[PDB]
């Protein structure tokens, strides 16, 4: 109902530190998707090769 | 009660879902209560609020490893080859949680500091975990007959835990000796610190989500040659 | 009540199953060759007998307990040679049984290598000598010994026809006396076959 | 089948092994003469920088030393002691990482008072860095010996072996660097002293184990 | 044929199947943060001493894979590459070297931003280096190729101690180490940059024959 | 006039001289084995002819000409196997092949290598194959090349009675299109001797 902040991303996004806090948030969101998509890639990967293991 | 066959794979799939599905919705309130609702300091202006994307990623730093000596504990003494692959499931997680916090803690530094790096005992501490973490990975992707990795990382992994204490305790007193004093007070603000909960337990939800997901993995790994994986 | 005996020992190397359900009771005096067909070397059934190797499946009861509680008095009761020699290969042949010997030596080693039939490659280093002769020094080990259970892997290696009949001539008596003697050749034993107990990886 | 007769046997066969039992010396050797002219000769400053490169060199002499701890004994003679002679093993590693102190440690400690003088480290520096090598070392062979335990199964490699042991002697570099630099305004050291004694005790009570275990793990 | 080809072999040999290249990358890390721990956090002390360390872990990491070069293949694959590939044995050299650079090299290049912020160097101070990391590297290569040929018989270490590949590329180092002198008192280093490409230039010529000689005579 | 025309050639390995005067020249169509004794310059003496090594006198004369000479047209018409198999260890078979394939076909070479024997080992590593299946693969690039000078080193080392039968039978056909083939193995060839040309290393 109401915020911290005041408005929008002239408001929001800019604190005067904003570089740090983005940079820190997309530089901890980067790897966590990278692990969930690497080990659901290998999860794919493993039944691929045991489908081409069947020849 | 624990008679564990080759069914962790169907039994750790009833749980992906549920564990997931809740392993955001508590990490958007970690995220969505803070970020935006938690006001800020004094002395860092709007620059307090990366703690929820480093304290977690610092407390289940070593969370992660210290339950890999229990991992590590029970497949030992006990001699149990699955749990033992648990230490080689999770580990990638703790490294990944681990350079999350030195590149949080680089960031946080910028504003006070001046400078990128400077050694400081609750980053160098974590530099040093990171380290373990990346040996306990190597070690692991050697060994090219299985079941003698994972024995490996166990006995690994527990000197590491033997070692870790004294390595730590002598890292805070090696910055005293050096710079002589504490950066950052000990103080949490009280009507800051239930959205820190909030995202600790965010973090450790999502932990357990990625730990079953690989060990979900390495179980077919190395029990590809049975007509079990007939499916 | 008699020495060591097998239970339902089982073993993969992740690719095929070596032996499933392993089962075998030795008594005194037995003399045993591991005749199963090589899927692979027979050389792993050797080192889980021995204790090196923890066993996939099952254990090995020693006089009737495990290896990893009794591992003083049984190993005094051993004796283990591979295709590995296991002499350091920078001494010479005497230095390297004097080692394995509990007293009374330079008295006895010296003869027991002679009667191998190295005699004048005393004072020799070992790297000096011919691999047919290197195996002599491992094989030399035995008439200095008092194991009880012998674990020969692949004796006859580089061993010539004038020292089989003296190796199968000292063991001819080690078995009848009290030993315990696992043999793991291709070539075959120039003794009678009446009185060998053949047991195949099943 | 005796511990001391371990010990001899170890020493003998170590001597034989000669060309590369004094390379880790001769690294040594080169490195701390490579540092004086790697930064600059000024006597403040190689004075302020060589009680860190002195202990960064003989870690990495130490790590040369520790790859044929277990690797010649591999292929011929890393068995014969486990189904052999009924000591326990945690005895046999002791016996094989002490006799390796003393094929590398020793000869690391005898040059010291050479350093000393080439580097300008006065008789008090002198005993320092004796005293802190003589209780240094052995924690170096100790430490390091579940690492070379581990990577012997490998066989293929050796800078694994690095990243397994240098992280895990942090707090020795720590202490005696500290204790290095407490004595070049001389003010008395004993405290430093009493910790690394601490630590060498324990690593030399829990390691032999670990290293045991090892050696069981990697033998399979 | 396709020298191409030779150079997609040793990528995939490296590359795609044993991941290894990040090992000497975790250890060359271990090298870095190794001597601040012992020397302190102190920061200006670190921005002189930076270059030394630096490049003795380069050249270290880059000895370590001299051996990979030829040595791992000399049992099995050491004459099929000389025997068939009728194109000139320098250029079937070349790619390998190649490879090592490939190596040994550009994760170097790749975590030099890294490395410049742990130590504490300012971003001229790693413009200038980005440019002798990547100018000098391959070079110490193309010169430690030659000497390799049957140097080390069968053992790993032995003669690796100095032999006659590490004197020669002491004069490189006498340029880099104090080229980035001119970095730490903030002046271009102009002059002694524009001699490095053209050690380059008379070691990326000349040298694959002297590799192409000595291999050819070790194996006579 | 004539291919390989090694003529006068010496070799004086350690203290004994393995050859002297060895100055045999080789025709079209022309296969040929070496007998001799284990120990002998057996390995040396393909080494000389493949110009890997020099002779201590004497020289080889391709095609009438030095084999150092040219040295350009020689390496794509050459085809040699020594005991151990030039396979890196790490990769599989088939980009093995395209490798030493010089189209990269990616489709011949699946033809080739299941006349070989591997059919379905096109993509498990060397490593994890088996040993003899190793030295298949290294001899499997016959039915790929063209190269009219084969020299094969112990060809027969651990491969089957049929693997054997398979390879000389395909050996056959080379002989009379251009093949010139010298061999050195301890195994006698099953087929007639007739067509055999024998040289005895003296």
């Amino acid at each position: 109902m109401t915020p911290a902040f005041a408005s929008w991303n002239e408001f929001f996004a800019m604190g005067g530190y904003a570089f740090f806090v983005w940079l820190a948030v997309v530089m901890t969101v980067i790897p966590l998707v990278v692990l969930v998509v690497h080990s659901v890639m290998q999860h794919r990967a493993i039944l691929r090769g045991v489908a081409q293991q069947r020849a | 009660q624990l008679a564990i066959p080759p069914r962790l794979y169907q039994i750790c799939g009833w749980f992906i879902p549920w564990l997931a599905i809740a392993s955001v919705v508590v990490l958007t309130v970690g995220w969505i209560w803070g970020f935006g609702f938690a006001p800020a300091d004094y002395q860092q202006g709007n620059s307090y609020r990366i703690i929820y994307l480093h304290v977690p990623a610092a407390i289940w730093s070593m969370g992660i490893y210290a339950s890999m000596a229990v991992a590590a504990f029970i497949g030992l003494v006990w001699q149990m080859k699955m749990a033992n692959l648990a230490v080689a499931a999770m580990a990638p997680i703790g490294a990944v949680f681990t350079f999350i916090a030195l590149v949080t803690g680089s960031a946080w530094g910028k504003p006070m500091w001046g400078t990128w790096w400077v050694w400081d005992a609750r980053l160098t501490s974590e530099l040093v975990l990171l380290f373990l973490y990346v040996g306990v990975i190597a070690l692991w992707h050697a060994f090219d007959d299985r079941r003698l990795a994972g024995r490996a990382a166990g006995i690994l992994v527990l000197i590491g835990v033997v070692n870790l204490p004294i390595i730590h305790y002598s890292v805070e007193w090696w910055n005293t000796l050096h710079q002589g004093s504490t950066r950052m007070q000990q103080s949490i603000d009280p009507a800051m610190r239930s959205p820190l909960r909030w995202s600790i337990f965010g973090f450790l939800l999502l932990s357990a989500t990625l730990t079953l997901m690989r060990m979900r993995n390495l179980i077919l790994l190395m029990e590809k040659r049975r007509p079990w994986v007939s499916e | 009540m008699g020495m060591l005996e097998a239970r339902e020992l089982l073993c993969e190397r992740d690719e095929r199953t070596l032996f499933s359900g392993l089962s075998f009771t030795l008594n005194a005096g037995e003399w045993v060759q591991i005749t199963g067909s090589n899927g692979a070397g027979k050389t792993t059934l050797l080192r889980l007998l021995t204790g090196l190797s923890r066993p996939d499946a099952g254990e090995v009861l020693w006089q009737g307990q495990p290896l990893h509680q009794v591992r003083d008095s049984y190993h005094q009761n051993l004796l283990w040679i591979g295709h590995q020699p296991g002499i350091k290969t920078r001494l010479t042949a005497l230095e390297n049984l004097h080692f394995y010997h509990r007293d009374g030596d330079t008295a006895q080693c010296l003869e027991a290598l002679a009667q191998a039939g190295l005699a004048g490659f005393e004072d020799i280093p070992v790297n000096q000598l011919s691999a047919g002769q290197q195996r002599r020094v491992a094989l030399a080990r035995l008439w200095l010994t008092r194991a009880t259970l012998w674990i020969l892997d692949e004796p006859f290696t580089a061993i010539d026809v004038n020292g089989v009949d003296r190796l199968t001539q000292r063991m001819a008596q080690h078995t009848e006396q009290g030993g315990i003697v696992i043999l793991t050749t291709h070539q075959p034993l120039n003794v009678a076959e009446s009185k060998i107990r053949r047991i195949s990886l099943t | 089948m005796m511990f001391w007769r371990i010990f001899r046997l170890e020493l003998r066969v170590a001597f034989r092994h000669s060309a590369e039992i004094a390379n880790p010396l001769w690294f040594f050797l080169i490195v701390i003469t490579l540092f004086p002219l790697s930064i600059g000769p000024e006597p403040q400053l190689l004075a302020r920088i060589a009680p860190g490169i002195i202990w960064v060199a003989a870690l990495l002499s130490s790590l040369l030393a520790l790859e044929r701890l277990f690797r010649d004994d591999l292929q011929d003679g890393s068995l014969e002691q486990l189904m052999l002679l009924p000591l326990p093993l945690p005895a046999v590693v002791l016996a094989k990482v002490m006799a390796h102190w003393m094929v590398t440690g020793l000869p690391l400690l005898i040059l010291s008072p050479l350093v000393a003088m080439l580097l300008g480290m006065d008789v008090y520096g002198w005993q320092v860095m004796a005293l802190t090598l003589l209780l240094g070392t052995p924690t170096l062979g100790f430490l390091g010996a579940p690492g070379v335990a581990l990577t012997v199964g490998l066989k293929r490699g050796g800078v694994l072996l690095s990243i397994l042991v240098l992280p895990l002697t942090i707090p020795l570099l720590i202490f005696a660097t500290a204790a290095m630099d407490a004595a070049s305004m001389h003010l008395p050291v004993d405290g430093y002293l009493a910790i690394l004694g601490a630590l060498l005790a324990g690593t030399a009570t829990l390691s032999p184990f670990a290293t045991a275990a090892a050696l069981r793990i990697s033998i399979q």
